């Protein structure tokens, strides 16, 4: 499942392109239910088999997914059969960006109805896509999980309309993407800092060969005024352990 | 909507059915093989056993031979994302398209 990835096609997560020759080498399965991973532990699930534009061993995802779990294009991409997944009840109502920029109606009939074809967003309860009818720049967090798992939702029953606004601030405030290359060249001791934490990077296996693990607790020395949260943080999103900062 | 199967049938000889109905699609090493996909709406399971070059006539075959629950039962197939359904039934797999392609049972 490592391999390259397409360049952008379109703008829209309800349309996925297709590399055929290398869903023939591979094993995929049918596609509304077809987990991604990669970065920041982050589980996603979306279409495929869809559009088959590009050509083989590339294939297009949406640009909401080429920030989030990966850093540019030209990455590596990578695919998961996640199927038989039940059916949830209309998520979200409620919109995070651009609800001011506008008028709210219904607060799901506006933005969601003329923007799809059958792809009932098998995305996580509180992950973002940006859906809106003619500006289309409107992203959301799911409130509503009526699903626990990642799963599909059934046509267009009723809810509520409790969509507020919020500042988009959550993302970068809770789920802030930072890498390796993050950090501005720390690698005489972030090469130790990749010693010390492997052994927690979701390793039991080799705790046996190492008897007890050296890291029983680490100390970061710096100066007053280099800061250190980023650097503490950079273990979280790449490890994916819970983070819990007091 | 309308009116689907539930798991009607016995759980050992799921497997000998779908060993029935892949051994009646004719097999030929000639010919790159594709895996055709296929995922029904009566709880989510789905097999894969076809050829390279066969037609949809026969993939409704393979469906009838895999289970005897939507055998007698009308069901029409389809592709998710062009907005279209799946009509020519004799028609071949490389002209519309059906190269390990979406299929969804989609009961009218
Ligand atoms: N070595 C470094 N590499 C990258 N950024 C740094 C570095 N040191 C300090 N900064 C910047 O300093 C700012 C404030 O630092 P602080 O929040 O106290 O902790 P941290 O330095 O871990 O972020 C941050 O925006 C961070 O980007």
């Amino acid at each position: 499942n490592r391999l390259i990835v397409d360049e952008a096609i379109n703008e829209d997560n309800s349309v996925v392109s297709l590399s055929q020759p290398k869903m023939d080498e591979l094993q995929l399965f049918r596609g509304d239910t077809v987990l991604l991973k990669g970065k920041k532990r982050r589980e996603a699930v979306c279409i495929v088999l869809s559009d088959d534009t590009c050509s083989d061993e590339k294939i297009r995802m949406n640009r909401v997914v080429r920030n989030n779990l990966r850093v540019r294009l030209g990455d590596v991409i990578s695919i998961q059969p996640c199927p038989d997944v039940k059916y949830g009840k209309r998520i979200h109502v409620l919109p995070i960006d651009d609800t001011v920029e506008g008028i709210t109606g219904n607060l799901f009939e506006v933005y969601l109805k003329p923007y799809f074809l059958e792809a009932y967003r098998p995305i996580r309860k509180g992950d973002i896509f940006l859906v809106h009818g003619g500006m289309r720049a409107v992203e959301f967090k799911v409130v509503e999980t009526d699903p626990s798992p990642y799963c599909i939702v059934a046509p267009d029953t009723v809810i509520h309309c409790e969509g507020e606004p919020i500042k988009r601030e959550d993302e970068e405030e809770s789920l802030n993407e930072v890498g390796y290359d993050d950090i501005g060249g720390c690698r005489k001791q972030l090469a130790q800092i990749k010693e010390m934490v492997e052994l927690p990077l979701r390793h039991p296996a080799l705790f046996k060969a190492i008897g007890v693990k050296p890291p029983r607790g680490i100390l970061l020395y710096g100066p007053p005024g280099t800061g250190k949260t980023l650097i503490a943080r950079a273990v979280a999103n790449e490890t994916g352990a819970f983070f819990f900062l007091i | 909507t309308a009116p689907q199967v539930l798991n009607t049938s016995s759980p050992a000889q799921q497997a000998e059915n779908e060993a029935k109905a892949s051994s009646s699609i004719l097999i030929n090493e000639a010919e790159p093989t594709t895996n055709i996909q296929i995922r029904l709406a009566d709880g989510g399971r789905l097999v894969q056993k076809f050829n390279h070059s066969h037609r949809i006539s026969d993939i409704r075959l393979f469906i009838v031979d895999a289970r005897p629950a939507m055998a007698a039962t009308s069901f029409v197939l389809m592709t998710t994302f062009p907005n279209k359904e799946l009509a020519d039934e004799n028609q071949t797999l490389k002209e519309a398209n059906l190269l390990n392609a979406v299929i969804v049972q989609r009961l009218t």
